[PDB]
């Protein structure tokens, strides 16, 4: 049952979210499409 | 304005002390056994199912499924008879519970 | 664990996107209720607020991340009726055995308490079905032609 939306959260709950380099996503509820990350280097940043 | 010596008179006249002494427990409320019967019956999902159930008897655990009392309510043929106080707002209750 | 197969998905992809009226991809809170509907599952408005649904119009715009984690929720419940219950529930109104249940006696029951319905919905009502001379309805042609929805074989 892990359809791809499902993952997006465990990857966000289970010890990220809170690390410097990983970045909170751009809110799915009320929203409309999607669910994601993001990441960062020295060059820019990453949405994912 | 009210006056006591005209009320004195009038509330001992008008046949008023008598009728309370009767009509106390008489009903205010009056409609029909049929439809009440009907809009109520599955609030005793617990006491009435299985097949088919008598034309009186049903009434009772259909009524008193929201407790209700004994003495606010009367069993008649075709015309069902309630107090007030007690029916309407136990009645409103019939929303939230069925 | 419950998830949604391909005519389950499709169904709930084609009725979302049916439901776009702005022309964005959003579904309304509200809307939910009649949508669920339309999917041919049959709940009480109780069981759509449940899952977040609203009385006003424009308070929570759902999008397809919530929508079908609200139909994989909604799988799950098992009491929806069935005939019988209702046979033995409107045999009640009964006084001499006859399975019959006049208009007027009938009008008053779907009115009064519950969900509702209105004084308009009752006319409508009384458009369709087998009254007669005396002005008794029958339970038996009744039920069966709920159950049946609107056109069995014959339908206005």
């Amino acid at each position: 049952k892990a359809t791809d939306k499902s993952f997006q959260d465990k990857l966000n709950a289970n010890h990220l979210g809170k690390s410097p380099n990983f970045v909170k996503p751009k809110p799915p509820k009320p929203g409309q499409q999607e669910a994601h990350f993001s990441i960062a280097h020295y060059a820019g940043t990453v949405p994912y | 304005v009210i006056d006591s010596g005209l009320v004195m008179h009038q509330l001992t006249c008008n046949g008023v002390l008598e009728g309370i002494r009767i009509c106390r427990k008489g009903f205010p409320n009056r409609m029909v056994y049929p439809d009440f019967k009907q809009r109520y019956t599955i609030l005793a999902a617990s006491a009435v199912p299985k097949g088919f159930v008598d034309a009186k008897k049903v009434t009772e655990a259909v009524l008193g499924a929201i407790q209700l009392d004994a003495n606010d309510y009367r069993l008649g043929n075709t015309k069902v008879f309630f107090r007030a106080g007690v029916l309407g707002r136990l009645e409103e209750m019939r929303d939230d519970r069925l | 664990m419950a998830d949604l197969k391909a005519a389950e998905v499709e169904k709930a992809r084609e009725h979302f996107e049916i439901y776009d009226w702005e022309g964005e991809g959003k579904i309304d809170a509200r809307d939910l209720g009649d949508l669920l509907r339309s999917l041919d599952c049959k709940p009480t408005l109780a069981m759509v607020k449940k899952n977040g649904g609203s009385d006003k119009r424009g308070e929570k715009k759902l999008t397809l991340e919530e929508f079908l984690p609200i139909f994989s929720q909604i799988k799950k419940e098992k009491e929806v009726g069935t005939l019988e219950d209702f046979m033995e529930g409107l045999k009640v109104y009964d006084k001499a055995e006859n399975g019959t249940m006049l208009a007027a006696e009938l009008a008053h029951v779907l009115l009064s308490l519950g969900e509702r319905l209105t004084d308009i919905e009752c006319e409508e009502i009384m458009r369709v079905c087998d009254e007669d001379d005396d002005g008794f309805l029958k339970y038996e042609p009744f039920v069966k032609t709920i159950i049946a929805g609107p056109f069995p074989d014959e339908g206005k």
